């Protein structure tokens, strides 16, 4: 009944921006990190960014660094991306992912299906 | 200024006993109550005693970790702090700590010595067995098996070889002796004509290796 | 207050 | 005994930002009877703030405390070069005094995912009856991983130990080494030796393996 759920994808032009969000039933996510992957076309998956528990940090892929904010609601059990500045090399299908192991390990057991991003 | 200087330390088997002396300079050292702290290899902090002034009574407190083994005790005509270690487990192995207790209502610890290591094992002076951690960029390193005591030195290359160099902590096993691994990564282009020698060096057992890392047959 | 085993600077 | 629990357990931040500590306590403690002291690598401890607020001898302004009750925090307003170490809180109010876990000041950067490499016992380890299986996690960032050993597809638990390096002065990554330790006979009964790595920056787990006798 753990079920992740990505949305807020679509299509902007380079230089926009776009606020994904990814929906957790079934569990409260205080206790996780969520992390945000992509993949772009051809491609392996590829990380982008993690927000860990609350007073816990933010950390980032040196390709998105100083672009991409990541963000959590705890109380809407909800994490979030911020994309600014975006470049056609950003076009993916972005995935949100619970870390598993509370120890920041990267368990990832339990993944949405994706959102698209196009940027052209 | 305060001086705070920690002996007595060093290896001893468990059962035995061993005192720590800490000797005090550039303070009145009788109207100050000294505290001794400890701390584990690779752990945090433990509180192991006070001792209060003379004038408050020199009586002493200890927790319950060390409470009938460990006592605190003083010299204030020679400006010395003592701590009678008794009944000696593996775990009391950790750096000591001499400390002074500031005067007044807030008794932080405001200043610490250079710290004295204790070593509780029954296991007996060993030189260590160097194994090749050889390539199949790529890693290569050396495995530094079954030595005790700590410490033991590695270079590489007689120390002309530093980057991408990583030397780790050594682990102790459950046999009492100790095992730490050397690795560097190097170009997998330069493989065939470079020699790579990781230079061990373990002082305690006058044990010094050359071993040269190759790629397998 | 303060639990007299816990001050080293009066004597219990 | 007053519990003293200090988060984060690690803080990455970048040199000039600001940095705040938390100390919480599992009951009620005076600020009187709260400190804060600083251990560099290498070194022993050295008190910085005492009475939850007031300022230790020689310590520079930026360092500054707060808090009352359960919660008491440890601001240092610019991160210094000098200031990347651990930081401990104590209570000396309640028997037995009582020391937090500590917090680690790391310098931040961007997600490195480790490069894994296995290592098989040597041959000449092996003549004398027993076999060490070494997997290197090289240069990753942040510092959380782990390491699965599995020996024909069996997760082995309770038979292997890591360590870890001090953040690299240079790229500010760290590396980690994990031993699988065996018998000859135990080594010389499988053939499929491999340890899964697992990272924060790794979508699925890398694993690396050898055939033994290959």
């Amino acid at each position: 009944x753990v079920q992740l759920x990505x949305s807020g994808g679509g299509x902007v032009q380079x230089g926009x921006s776009l606020x994904l969000s990814c929906x957790a039933x079934x569990x409260x996510x205080x206790x996780x990190x969520x992390x945000w992957x992509r993949q772009x076309p051809g491609x392996x998956r590829e990380x982008v960014x993690x927000x860990x528990x609350x007073x816990x940090x933010x950390x980032x892929x040196d390709s998105x660094x100083g672009r991409f904010t990541x963000s959590x609601d705890x109380x809407x059990x909800x994490x979030x991306l911020q994309x600014x500045x975006l470049x056609x090399x950003d076009x993916a299908x972005y995935y949100c992912x619970x870390x598993x192991x509370x120890x920041x390990x990267x368990x990832x057991x339990x993944w949405g299906x994706g959102t698209x991003v196009t940027v052209s | 200024e305060v001086q705070l200087v920690e002996s007595g330390g060093g290896l001893v088997q468990p059962g035995r006993s061993l005192r720590l002396s800490c000797t005090a300079s550039g303070f009145t050292f009788g109207d100050y109550a000294m505290s001794w702290v400890r701390q584990a290899p690779g752990k945090g902090l433990e509180w192991v005693g006070f001792i209060r002034s003379k004038a408050n009574g020199g009586r002493t407190e200890n927790p319950a970790s060390v409470k009938g083994r460990f006592t605190i005790s003083r010299d204030d005509s020679k400006s010395i702090a003592y701590l009678q270690m008794n009944s000696l487990k593996t775990e009391d192995t950790a750096v000591y700590y001499c400390t002074r207790v500031e005067l007044g209502s807030s008794w932080s610890l405001g200043y610490w010595g250079q710290g004295t290591l204790v070593t509780v094992s029954s296991a007996s002076t060993k030189g260590p067995s160097v194994f090749p951690l050889a390539p199949s960029t790529a890693a290569l390193g050396c495995l530094v098996k079954d030595y005790f005591p700590e410490p033991v030195t590695v270079s590489w290359n007689s120390g002309a070889l530093t980057s991408g160099v990583h030397t780790f902590p050594a682990v102790l096993q459950s046999s009492g002796l100790y095992s730490l691994s050397s690795v560097v990564t190097v170009p997998s282009s330069s493989l065939g004509t470079q020699t790579y020698i990781c230079n061990v060096n373990h002082k305690p057992s006058n044990t010094k290796v050359d071993k040269k890392v190759e790629p397998k047959s | 207050n303060v639990d007299p085993n816990a001050n080293p600077n009066v004597d219990p | 005994e007053i519990v003293l629990t200090q988060s984060p357990g690690t803080l990455s931040l970048s040199p000039g930002e600001r940095a705040t500590l938390s100390c919480r306590a599992s009951q009620s403690v005076s600020s009187t009877y709260l400190a804060w002291y600083q251990q560099k690598p290498g070194q022993a401890p050295r008190l910085l703030i005492y009475g939850a607020s007031s300022r230790a001898t020689g310590i520079p302004d930026r360092f500054s405390g707060s808090g009352s009750g359960t919660d008491f925090t440890l601001t240092i307003s610019r991160l210094e070069p000098e200031d990347f170490a651990v930081y401990y809180c104590q209570q000396y109010g309640s028997s037995p005094w009582t020391f937090g876990q500590g917090t680690k000041v790391e310098i931040k950067r961007t997600v490195a995912a480790p490069s894994v490499f296995i290592f098989p016992p040597s041959d000449e380890q092996l003549k004398s009856g027993t076999a060490s299986v070494v997997c290197l996690l090289n240069n990753f960032y942040p510092r959380e991983a782990k390491v699965q050993w599995k020996v024909d597809n069996a997760l082995q638990s309770g038979n292997s130990q890591e360590s870890v390096t001090e953040q690299d002065s240079k790229d500010s990554t760290y590396s980690l080494s994990s031993t699988l330790t065996l018998s000859k006979a135990d080594y010389e009964k499988h053939k499929v030796y491999a340890c899964e790595v697992t990272h924060q920056g790794l979508s699925s787990p890398v694993t690396k393996s050898f055939n033994r006798g290959e």
